[PDB]
């Protein structure tokens, strides 16, 4: 049950096998590049178009 | 015809209008909702009071002066004595609620000033004695609709028994962080030249699906003068700030006799 | 996925005005350079890999220093030096705490690592054989030791680790153990509702997370009986949150902590150094 | 949402905004452009400095008072000491340029007044001695960013040597024509009740494809108070007028050592 | 791939003259033996494997020697012996430096290895329990320790390695961390432009790479508290460039270094030993 | 994700698996026999043919 994944590039793959029956034992979660800044930077009810006036 | 400045909000038998709004905030981009079966916890059929309780309640107004340092409330505390919402809250062990918060402050085209209006999850504040930590009385933590005020000075008590209230120090947001960073919380600004109201729609926020409303406030509401009120003909003028809040998608579990909290 | 590349743009003369907005709305400024200057095309190959939550928290941080000793104890005070108990927390130190407190709620598994060190108390009392340590996790409710060699250390059900001095730092993983659906870093409330006319004390009660949190106790002993030479030990406890999720960001701690709460100290509430003038480069 | 009153202009690393504009003028309906091969004259590969020079330069501001008679500048003279535009201008024998001219003057809803803003090709002005004709010194003709002012009186000099400057007589537009007819030139009006800025986009205008910038100004910029500034609480108040100009589609030929004009 | 084989060739009598050239052009001589002698065929199976950059640099080289001690310090000077800080560099030693300086620019990952040794300071003060070391990498900006047991060592975010005396030499990899697209071994310039009539000092300013380089600090301590016996330690730091690229070759250093720059020393600028005569075999 | 490669001959293959998620952790780069001495030994604009005169 080996997982082969891309490495973070340096100056290209690596292999992982989980040895333990509890997921808590696992190494770090894989890089998660998810983001949605707008839930904090623009949490407005009505859409604001940049090129338009903010208030009309 | 339609405008970012003009809005109507109707909940239950109550309606708000504003003609100088600035859009509206939906905290974290999430509208409130009822608790889904796949996230539920207590198993008794809940009470969902709907229009009896999910409606606008207007708190006592406060006065904005050139010397005001700001105001705070907690939720659901501020609404605990409000009509049927308060009754449903206290007859049940558990409750959850979202809110529409509408803060109102009009002036004139010749006045100036700006209020930051922030909704803060788990708004834990500092106590006012250095003989103890986390040393705040239930009564002082839960002022109800009168809320509290910020100060620009910190004067902790000589004796521990006299400092069991919040040290609501404005520039540290009453909690040891710089007020300039409060914008990471859902917020609007009432800048008198631009708008006369702020509207924030809040989902239920907690690490649990449902919790004890009489023990635990989910949100703080903070109003801070970012730029002081000024009016040239009378620098000592005062203008009201009025806070009107509607519970939304209220749901209660664990019915029994009524909770009557200590008052002193 | 990469951070944003910059498109080739020239100038404008237009009724489109992306430079203006109204932050009263609760929206932050949104404009980017292409909106307000002429830009070249620049391909951005750089990524935000090291600022993901897993990357930000992906470090073992020291959270406390415990002390235990091994010698022939003849007084109550000295008997209590033969073992130690510690309520598990991240508030004894400031660095990991401050990072966690960028957030209101979190959910993670924990890697715990320990660094154990010794020194001789004196040189005129011979030597000491290599010591084995027991670190026992006592969940809330389980009996706590009152002596280093009482029955609790048999640890039939509590997890214990036996560590041999000089071996690699011991390490174990702990699942997300919260009784809620996430950990709360802040709790604006109390453990019970005080009721009208009750006789329960309201003058010495506390507020916030301290009234509801309990992650159990770490108990540590030297398993060996005493040598003629007294040995004193330190146990440094390290925590790394892994498999991390967090919710509801907060301004970070701006002034020194003075305990487990959010309280601040009167002589330490002036973080900014005043500038000479508003026009100081 | 979009409006004749709200505009953004970006050139190079510089941006202007206005929220009380009145459209914009494109002189003679023609946007500036580079010189086509079929209209070219000097044969050396030209320098086209693009963003280094084709950007907004803000001149020293002037003060509009109830007694002001008006202001003039010449172009490219007014920009001769402006960053890389000035350097490219003086290192070359030949140059051509269009412009975006943005004149700025805000006040209040209680002030009144109107400025005529005119772009005049070949703005030749009268001299100030009647002992000679066309008798103006290079230095007085080319004041640079400070420009000059109009007067409501004509007082020619007793001696020819003392009158080698323009007789900038307002109602004759400094050149023997009635100012009321200046509207035949590309123009806007800044009428304080309506707008706070004027924007004129100018193509290169000349009887040649390209010419000696240090010898010859292609455009005059004239700002005349058509209706005087008035403000009831203080008739002696002054409000700034700020002129910001961007070269456009600049093209230069005949590179050599730098031109350093006489200063006295 | 192999080095060049030699073809079978005889003699010539020809207008083709490969023996002559003109090095004024900037070209080196190009002629090979087959151009100027009669050659047999020789198949060349030999390779240039060991002179690839990876092979040339594929060694862990000592770059510095640090010292730390563990004893009961009662003076400021002795307290400062309980930990050490070192600005990370390859200029404390000469061998790796000289090899790197065959090139103007480089790009590589780094393997860092450490060798840690101890001795007793004296024999009349008993003994000492086995010591654990902390080696903490402090990137530019992170707080530097002022005492061996201050808060900085909790190392929530800085990488630290805890090493147990007697264990295998510790080792870690470091990525290419340069803020440019390659490391510069030489920088013909300054960190800022001094401007006309400014009051900033121009008499004590420096030149070159020293004005712009900063790879942070290594901080080392013994984690143990003091024993009666004072222990003194050395930490040797080793670097191996790996995954190496280099650009723009240079003549190698011909005379002794006298510091971090290219400066030379007046008593050591005569590398050649004079020959007796131009005709000396 | 095992890589099997030729060994350097002695007086014939070996196996490598990468264990770490960062390429910086990897062992030495494989032998790279690339070379172009002419960029240093003959960086001339106009081609020089050995058998021809260097200057004509
Ligand atoms: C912790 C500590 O300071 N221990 C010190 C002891 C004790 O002070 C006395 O033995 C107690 O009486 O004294 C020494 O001289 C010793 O025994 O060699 C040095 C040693 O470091
Ligand atoms: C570093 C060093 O030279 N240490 C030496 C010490 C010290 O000089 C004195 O103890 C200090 O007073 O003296 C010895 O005779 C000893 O203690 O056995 C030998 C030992 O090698
Ligand atoms: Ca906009
Ligand atoms: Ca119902
Ligand atoms: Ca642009
Ligand atoms: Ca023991
Ligand atoms: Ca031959
Ligand atoms: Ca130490
Ligand atoms: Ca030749
Ligand atoms: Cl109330
Ligand atoms: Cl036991
Ligand atoms: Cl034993
Ligand atoms: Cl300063
Ligand atoms: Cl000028
Ligand atoms: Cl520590
Ligand atoms: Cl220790
Ligand atoms: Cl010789
Ligand atoms: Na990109
Ligand atoms: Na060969």
């Amino acid at each position: 049950g080996a997982q082969v994944s891309s490495q973070k590039v340096g100056a290209v793959n690596y292999t992982t096998i989980n040895y333990y029956k509890d997921s808590a034992s696992n190494a770090a979660s894989k890089l998660d590049f998810s983001q949605d800044p707008s839930k904090f930077t623009e949490p407005v009810k009505d859409i604001m178009i940049k090129t338009a006036p903010a208030l009309n | 015809g339609y405008s970012d400045r003009v809005r109507q909000i109707t909940l239950g038998n109550s309606t708000i209008t504003t003609q100088e709004a600035a859009n509206a905030v939906v905290a974290y981009g999430e509208w409130p909702s009822y608790l889904d079966d796949k996230e539920a916890n207590p198993i008794d059929a809940p009470t969902e009071p709907d229009v009896s309780s999910n409606r606008f309640y207007t708190l006592d107004s406060v006065q904005w002066k050139s010397t005001s340092r700001g105001w705070w409330w907690k939720l659901p505390d501020a609404l605990k004595d409000m009509g049927m919402f308060g009754q449903n809250m206290y007859y049940h062990y558990l409750g959850r609620s979202g809110y529409t918060v509408h803060v109102q402050c009009n002036a004139s085209k010749f006045h100036q000033g700006a209020l930051g209006v922030f909704a803060i999850p788990e708004y834990v504040m500092a106590c006012n004695t250095e003989a103890k930590t986390s040393y705040v009385s239930y009564v002082n933590a839960n002022p109800g609709e009168k809320g509290g005020v910020f100060d620009n000075a910190y004067n902790p008590s000589a004796e521990a028994s006299e400092g069991r209230k919040f040290a609501a120090l404005d520039y540290l947001l009453g909690c040891g962080v710089l007020a300039g960073n409060a914008f990471v919380y859902p917020h609007q600004i009432i800048n008198l030249r631009t708008n006369n109201s702020a509207t924030l729609v809040l989902p239920y926020v907690n690490s649990l699906a449902i919790d004890c409303m009489a023990k635990h406030n989910n949100w703080g509401l903070v109003i801070l003068p970012l730029c002081k009120l000024d009016y040239a003909p009378n620098s000592s003028t005062e203008i009201p700030i009025t806070v009107t809040i509607a519970p939304m998608f209220t749901e209660f579990n664990g019915l029994r006799n009524i909770t009557v909290p200590a008052t002193q | 996925p990469t951070a944003q590349s910059t498109p080739l743009t020239s100038g404008v003369n237009s009724q489109e005005v992306p430079a203006l907005t109204a932050v009263e709305t609760g929206a932050s400024g949104q404009a980017v350079p292409s909106d307000v200057i002429e830009t070249r095309h620049v391909v951005n190959y750089k990524t935000r890999s090291e600022s993901t939550l897993e990357s930000f928290f992906g470090r073992s941080a020291c959270v406390t220093i415990l002390e235990v000793e091994n010698f022939n104890a003849t007084t109550d005070a000295d008997r209590k030096k033969q073992f130690t108990t510690w309520a598990i927390t991240y508030t004894d130190t400031v660095q990991l705490r401050r990072k966690l407190e960028f957030f209101t709620y979190s959910r993670f598994d924990l890697e715990m690592t320990f660094v154990i060190t010794e020194r001789y108390y004196a040189s005129n009392t011979g030597h000491a054989r290599n010591q084995v340590y027991q670190l026992m996790y006592i969940p809330p409710g389980a009996p706590r030791p009152t002596a280093w060699d009482d029955y609790t250390w048999q640890s039939s059900s509590n997890p214990s680790v036996f560590y041999t001095y000089g071996s690699a730092p011991p390490r174990m993983s702990i699942p997300y153990v919260g009784i809620a659906n996430a950990y709360s870093h802040f709790y604006d409330g109390f453990a019970r509702v005080p009721l009208k006319d009750e006789t329960v004390d309201s003058g010495d009660t506390y507020y916030g997370l301290v009234t509801i949190n309990d992650f159990g106790t770490l108990a540590v002993r030297v398993v060996n009986e005493y040598n003629p030479a007294r040995i004193t030990s330190k146990i440094r406890v390290y925590m790394k949150p892994k498999h991390v999720r967090c919710w509801c960001p907060r301004p970070p701690r701006a002034v020194p902590y003075r305990g487990e709460g959010v309280d601040f100290k009167q002589d330490s509430i002036t973080p900014l150094t005043a500038v000479e003038n508003i026009n100081t480069f």
